């Protein structure tokens, strides 16, 4: 899944 | 998952030189990307993070570009304590993914190893196992393959080699390999050969010995 | 200024528990959107990322090791520890912790998620073994430009010291890494291109060891 801080 | 490939895996240079080693990723990272160099026996240092920017204290010759799936660090002026290891970080997905790595060593003309094989002591034969050891002398570049031979028959899974640190005046390697075998097998056979391959040798060289001979 | 530090067993069995706690100051695990991380890096290999957990709690692990890995962390004593279970030889590495920054913030509000992307300071690291081997002496036996020297073979724990003619050979003096065998012993050469004795010690065990090889 995506990193705490992506989008 | 996601993998982050460096390049090169090993690097020589000189004091001065500038140097680049880049990290690829296979899906796109955006700029979530980290820079650090390891010295032997230390924690790595942090140098770039979010893919460009300079962590504070860190000289200025250090410098970080690339986004998605390309990036690149640059050494502009090499200095001797930056002959160490880089690594890169992505952080963009789970697991925060590291590169495998890019040694950095210190460059010197090419030089082939003096191979020595050592057939196992009678002492340690009574004790029911055998060693045999074959050794690679001051050697340049690092990168050397070695292949244990039996009778002809190409050795897997049996050995295990170990590389010294670069010489500090000399700038070689030596390494060192053991093939292990019970006494039992070992007396089963007669030619054990050490194969060696390096670029400073035109091809590869066999050491060996006949088991027994007197 | 921000410093972390490793702390556990240096020496672990098959199939237990290890269990490693990272000790920090410079900052809170309470802070806003800080984290800590757990990176392992086995002798001469590359680095592996295993595990991490922020101020809030949340807590995410490598899928690889999942199973056998659990981070918490203690607010109050400025603490994170990781539990490995079922550790098998592959495990003895260096394990090291570090700190994940939060983001840039102005009047309390974040501007600037740039920082997170790093860990940017991490602990001196803890060297782990796992074997199930008891503390063993040395066999030393003898290898015979003419190069000569000593296989330091099946002792426990590292280290070993070697050197050659009680300290009066060192030009051209190759001593290697030991490798940590299958058996869970360690073995180690070391060789000299040129009388030659080398002198073998492990304190561990108590056990020295004077052996002139010759031609």
């Amino acid at each position: 899944e995506l990193d705490f801080w992506a989008s | 998952a996601l993998q982050l490939t460096q390049s090169p895996s090993s690097l020589s240079a000189s004091v001065g030189d500038r140097i680049t080693i880049t990290c690829r990723a296979s899906q796109g990272v955006t700029s979530a990307l980290a820079w650090y160099r390891q010295k032997p026996g230390s924690p790595p240092q942090l140098l770039i993070y979010d893919a460009s920017s300079l962590e504070s204290g860190v000289p200025s010759r250090f410098s970080g570009s690339g986004s998605g799936t390309e990036f690149t660090l640059t050494i502009s002026t090499l200095r001797p304590e930056d002959f160490a290891t880089y690594y890169c970080q992505q952080l963009h997905f789970y697991p925060h993914t590291f590169g495998g790595g890019t040694r950095v060593d210190v460059r010197r003309t090419v030089a082939a190893p003096s191979v020595f094989i050592f057939p196992p002591s009678d002492e340690q034969l009574k004790s029911g196992t055998a060693s045999v050891v074959c050794l690679l002398n001051n050697f340049y570049p690092r990168e050397a393959k070695v292949q244990w031979k039996v009778d002809n028959a190409l050795q897997s899974g049996n050995s295990q080699e170990s590389v010294t640190e670069q010489d500090s005046k000399d700038s070689t390697y030596s390494l060192s390999s053991t093939l292990t075998l019970s006494k039992a097998d070992y007396e089963k056979h007669k030619v054990y050969e050490c194969e060696v391959t390096h670029q400073g040798l035109s091809s590869p060289v066999t050491k060996s010995f006949n088991r027994g001979e007197c | 200024r921000i410093t972390l530090k490793e702390s556990g067993p240096p020496l672990v069995k098959p199939t237990q528990t290890l269990t490693l706690t990272c000790s920090f100051s410079g900052f809170s695990l309470s802070d806003f959107g800080v984290g800590v991380g757990w990176i392992r890096q086995p002798p001469g290999k590359a680095l592996e990322w295993l595990a991490i957990i922020y101020s809030d709690d949340d807590k995410r692990y490598s899928p690889s090791l999942n199973t056998r890995l659990t981070i918490t962390k203690d607010t109050s004593k400025n603490q994170v520890v990781l539990v490995m279970t079922r550790v098998s030889p592959v495990d003895t590495a260096t394990y090291f912790c570090a700190h994940r920054r939060g983001p840039t913030t102005l009047f309390g509000v974040p501007i600037a998620r740039g920082p997170v992307n790093a860990m940017d300071v991490w602990g001196q690291g803890i060297t782990v073994t796992i074997s199930s081997t008891s503390t063993k002496g040395p066999s030393v036996f003898p290898l015979a430009t003419a190069a000569l020297g000593c296989l330091v073979k099946d002792y426990f724990p590292e280290p070993v010291t070697v050197s050659w003619n009680s300290g009066a050979l060192t030009s051209g003096v190759h001593t290697f890494p030991a490798v940590l065998q299958s058996s869970g012993l360690y073995s180690l050469s070391s060789v000299v291109t040129v009388t030659y004795t080398c002198n073998v010690n492990h304190k561990p065990s108590n056990t020295k060891v004077d052996k002139r090889v010759e031609p």
